[PDB]
């Protein structure tokens, strides 16, 4: 249903939040490369063809 | 035909298409 | 007794529309994303006497081709296309697909990928010399400079295949790539040649184009429509009970 | 068959038809297209007296189902394929409050007619035992 | 005779 | 020939009970992930046919067979659950909850209608048995 | 013992109750450092199977066992804790918050749907018994 | 020829 | 037959 | 065996210690 | 011999 | 007919538990009683009431006890109620526990009500037997 | 006796004093 779709959305933004928190915690670290999170949508479901 | 009346010939199969 | 089925169809298709909207909202951060449009089509049932029953069917008519907002990242390989322009990749099943994701990556062997899909150039998939620094020009041209070498020795390697296609000529596949529609394939050919009029900006990544206002309005509308359909179902459910239980 | 039975059955059919029309209209409040590409125009039933051999009093028959003549709503979506030269897409003129009230009133009339039919059937059952 | 029952008739309309 | 109504309405009651049972089984397993064989639960539905032998005008109703519903299996991205796919696509049943609830309500109403038919038929049979007396 | 619909819907209620209990226990132990002994709490999962049944077409839901999730345990650098390893990372449970709230909502709505199914069937059940008398 | 009763045969089916 | 009725005793006893 | 069956034996007491004994 | 219901008997306490 | 006694005992016991929970909530911030002693939180004791020998039956409230939980100490030396160290004994009422007790007692109360309604209907219908 | 039994003697009056 839509519940899990939106739950996957919430899980992605939390992941992104964790990535940003890690990047901000390592501001003063010497020789740190910033982490950038990219997202992809999973398989599309076809119910009836055009 | 008047609805609720009696006819000796059956009604044709009805369909509801999505695209003509 | 069959109005309950009309209302049930309306409620189920409202659930489907809500699922589409939630899937669109979940990808508010997906790079180079195209939102799926939703529309409720009405199907009139064609019997003989009074077509007083018309049902609802949810539909997704293509996608939204409005570009999103470009994030400026100081990296030469993140690129953004012009409006109604597409980058070409070799699809999962050895076929061709089009996309807006300009997040081009390189491998240890030097081949360019997008989401893991190799990018297609004039001469086929583009392969860059191993471990080289890569710059992308404003018309698809790719230049490679070996590390620790004079920049004078930089030379072009290939050109990206950039095409132009509108929403009517483009349909989303189940793997997230966009392809040509059959009616567009019949006119513009199986494979689209490169379009030289498209300018590409290097160093900017295109995000998603989901509109929060439309999504929130759609969610409110879906909720209210679902409540109305439930009321119709409840009204029909009491009447039939009384009728049978009493006229027996 | 029996007069009052004929009357009550015809009226039940008419109110069921009105309820079905209202439900179909409520389903299509937000519909943008049909099969042919034309907008969905809201339906409304026409009631007429069924007293063809019964003078001026009889049952109610649904003469026809007609598209409402209220002007179609217009939404400015120039990218929509259905948009005309001016960019306006036609959306149905279904009034939500009217349809909800129609559903409720039709349900109440349906129940009243069922109660009438039950009382009449009980009266004939008792008539069947006249003089005994 | 009769006309549309319900919402459409019991709503004020321009004279015609 | 009022006795045949007993058979007709009894067959209808049994068929509607089977349909309600199948709908409830689908509804109760909307959240299932696994079957007894490890396969995902497939939503099932009964098939209604006229219970008429060749040459019989009109009969009751009978359940021919139970068939798997035709709908795409609901894909869920959970590549942490022990059951998964090659790409972590857990397959969940294609149950449409609104459809199952409406089916349950419809089956209950049709069941009650058939019960009323049986009751009034039995009353008429008793009368008829009190024909001349 | 139970009527088939009663058994199916009651099994659905019990399974949803078990899932809700697992979700609540996970949400309670979201910040637990050590368990009964000294080992970190591991998020529990409940697996729904369809009761095979002789009918197969109709069957409720059973729960084989409560499994322990296999996900990277959260590591927090607290070398002073007695439970820190050689590197000093104490282990916190892998309980995600959003997933458990979604699970609680879904379990509640399945529970209520099965309750509605039982409530709908009951009236038909009580009205069946008037057929004979 | 009968068919599946209820939800499946009362939802708009695919064209072919 | 293959499907037991809803109002039947636990096919699974 | 199955939760909800019938047995002739009472279930053992439900103890939950805070520390390992 | 059941004991106190509710809060007191649903809190982790050491046996005595 | 014994079911009326069983369910009535259950309703009475749940009412007693609810009253104890309400008393605990009312005096969570209380300082002193009629005497100089603090308010010790109350808890009912549920037991199985089987007047005959058939093991099971309804629930009965054997007693109301004061939880032996430690008394909260607040430093208030100007209060005449303070001890040698200037501490005052405030009650140990568990607010969340008592609210949960209220809601759970309410739900059990309704379940017993529903049981009573159903069995009353069955006992009314059994008088119709064959007539 | 039992909290809900029957006795022939009235229950003693209950009073709530502010202080004892």
């Amino acid at each position: 249903s839509s519940l899990w779709i939106a739950k996957t959305g919430l899980d992605a933004q939390q992941t992104n939040m964790d990535v940003i928190a890690n990047n901000l915690a390592n501001v003063s670290t010497n020789g740190f490369k910033r982490q950038r999170a990219v997202f992809e949508d999973l398989l599309y479901q076809t119910i009836r063809q055009p | 035909g008047v609805p609720g009346a009696l006819s000796n010939q059956p009604a044709p199969p009805n369909e509801a298409p999505i695209a003509t | 007794d069959h109005a309950i089925y009309t209302a049930m169809g309306a409620a189920s298709q409202t659930l489907n529309q809500q699922a589409v909207t939630a899937s669109n909202l979940a990808n508010a951060s997906t790079p180079g994303f195209r939102a799926q449009l939703n529309a409720l089509r009405a199907v009139p049932v064609d019997g003989l006497s009074l077509a007083t029953r018309t049902l609802v069917t949810a539909s997704t008519p293509g996608a939204d081709m409005t570009p999103g907002q470009l994030d400026y990242t100081s990296r030469p390989l993140d690129v953004a296309l012009q409006q109604d322009g597409w980058l070409v990749v070799q699809a999962a099943d050895g076929a061709e697909g089009y996309t807006r994701n300009g997040n081009i990556q390189v491998g240890p062997t030097g081949q360019l990928t997008i989401q893991g899909h190799p990018v297609i150039g004039e001469g086929g998939p583009i392969t860059v010399p191993e471990g080289s620094e890569i710059t992308i020009a404003a018309d698809g041209t790719i230049s490679a400079l070996n590390p620790g070498d004079p920049p004078n020795t930089v030379a072009p390697v290939g050109r990206l295949k950039l095409v132009k296609a509108e929403g009517n000529e483009v349909q989303r596949s189940d793997d997230g790539l966009f392809r040509l529609t059959a009616e567009a394939q019949a006119e513009r050919g199986a494979v689209l040649a490169a379009d030289p009029s498209i300018r590409i900006m290097s160093g900017v990544l295109e995000g998603s184009n989901v509109k929060p206002v439309e999504a929130m309005t759609d969610m409110i509308a879906n909720a209210r429509r679902f409540e109305m359909q439930m009321k119709v179902i409840t009204s029909v459910d009491e009447n039939e009970g009384r009728a049978n239980q009493l006229l027996s | 068959l029996l007069n009052i039975f004929d009357i009550a059955g015809s009226a039940l059919a008419a109110q069921s038809k009105r309820l079905n029309v209202a439900a179909s209209n409520l389903a299509n409040a937000d519909s943008v297209t049909g099969p042919d590409g034309q907008p969905y125009r809201a339906k409304q039933v026409v009631f007429q007296v069924d007293a063809a051999p019964g003078q001026a009093t009889g049952g109610v028959k649904v003469a026809s189902v007609i598209e409402s003549q209220a002007p179609e709503k217009l939404v400015y979506e120039p990218g929509n394929p259905l948009a005309d030269a001016n960019g306006y897409v036609k959306m149905p003129n279904v009034d939500v409050v009217g349809e909800m009230v129609n559903t409720m009133s039709a349900s109440r009339s349906y129940q009243a007619n069922i109660e009438v039919l039950n009382t009449v059937k009980s009266m004939m059952l008792k008539t069947l035992t006249l003089g005994q």
